[PDB]
């Protein structure tokens, strides 16, 4: 429960949440994402991953968080929806970044929490390409588009249809709680 | 040393793309930025970029690290796998395996000991073509989800090395990405 | 800004 470890864990978590939004939204824009690797330490690439930030998304993500971090009862959710040219909307995905009360006492925030979050981000990248909404998002732009919303609070799972699936992207244990990242997605594309 | 087994049934034209999807997803998790050491136990990390890859023979996209050197290498062994399959002329039974290992340094005249800590094994059954393009894509979606779930079980990772140990943990020969030491081989069981 | 260096 050390102080310098607390300020660093909060910064790690905050930036992990911000990058989680960016990864999810960029996976639903309709374009392939191809970023560059560099041997040289850029000094500003969070979790050592080449994630170019979209400013609008960063602003929208900060407004939902409002200077707060995930905690028990306060989860960050990215909602992904389909909107037709005629105005119909169908919910596709709910990504939830949660933190629970379960603590990991012997875990080093200095680099072990950092590197596990970096791994979780990488799992997020892979998973966003293989859920049913990815193909829909790549084909978007004419009869429909893909919209997104960022809630911060209680997780509500309505709107995905009976029989929706949930995939756990992964978990990171920390001295103040365990981060869990998952996706609940609709399979009845009606 | 933990071992993970994947099985997949594909058409002959789909063998190469299905193996790269799996190997690249695994390696996406099992690599980091290139280390640049300042002191013995002090270093900084480069940045990993990623690429989306649409398959030509499977209706499927996967994320890979953006490194032509690493992609060319995986293509080489997978192509030999396919040559052995096409030359086998059996029922279409074969497998590739990817093993991550550390090195213990040895004294003259012996070679360093290679201690594997993770092996991934992918079994293939080669087996109208229209419905297969989608069924294999859905199956591949399962494998990547499966791979991610194994990843975050957090079974064991090598201790992060000092400058003197860095070549017993990581493959530092690539220009832009730094994978854990690994070996790929294959077998034909037709 | 992220951690600039990692100590082992």
């Amino acid at each position: 429960l050390n102080s310098q470890d607390r300020k660093d864990l909060d910064k790690f978590i905050k930036f992990f949440a911000l990058k989680t939004v960016q990864v999810i939204v960029q996976a639903r824009l309709g374009e392939k994402i191809c970023t560059r690797s560099s041997s040289s330490p850029t000094g500003s690439d969070w979790f050592n991953l080449a994630i170019k930030d979209i400013p609008e998304v960063t602003h929208e993500a900060k407004k939902a968080l409002a200077g707060q971090l995930p905690a028990v009862g306060r989860s960050m959710c990215v909602e992904i929806s389909l909107k037709t040219s005629e105005g119909d909307s169908m919910e596709l995905e709910i990504w939830c970044l949660e933190m629970n009360e379960k603590c990991d006492k012997e875990i080093k925030v200095s680099y072990t929490v950092y590197n596990r979050l970096s791994l979780l981000l990488k799992s997020l990248l892979a998973i966003t390409r293989v859920t049913p909404a990815y193909r829909l998002s790549r084909k978007q732009g004419h009869e429909y588009v893909i919209l997104y919303r960022i809630y911060f609070g209680e997780v509500q799972l309505s709107g995905l249809g009976e029989g929706f699936q949930t995939v756990r992207v992964g978990t990171v244990g920390t001295p103040v709680g365990t981060i869990t990242l998952s996706c609940a997605y609709r399979i009845n594309l009606a | 040393c933990r071992s993970e087994v994947l099985e997949v049934s594909v058409e002959g034209r789909q063998v190469e793309e299905a193996m790269l999807a799996v190997l690249h997803t695994v390696l996406l998790h099992r690599s980091t930025g290139k280390f640049h050491y300042k002191k013995e136990g002090t270093y900084s990390i480069g940045t990993v970029g990623t690429q989306d890859v649409d398959c030509d023979f499977i209706d499927f996209t996967y994320v890979r690290v953006s490194s032509e050197e690493l992609d060319r290498a995986l293509r080489k062994v997978v192509g030999e796998f396919k040559d052995a399959l096409r030359n086998s002329g059996g029922d279409g039974l074969g497998q590739m395996s990817l093993e991550f290992y550390q090195k213990k340094k040895s004294r003259w005249p012996f070679s360093d000991e290679c201690i594997p800590w993770e092996v991934w094994t992918v079994k293939v059954h080669v087996v109208e073509r229209q419905i297969c393009r989608e069924k294999v894509g859905e199956k591949l979606c399962e494998k990547i989800i499966n791979i991610v779930e194994v990843m975050n079980r957090h079974e064991y990772l090598p201790k992060m090395p000092t400058q003197s140990e860095v070549d017993n943990v990581f493959d530092t020969g690539l220009r832009d990405v730094q994978p854990y030491l690994y070996k790929i081989s294959f077998q034909i069981t037709d």
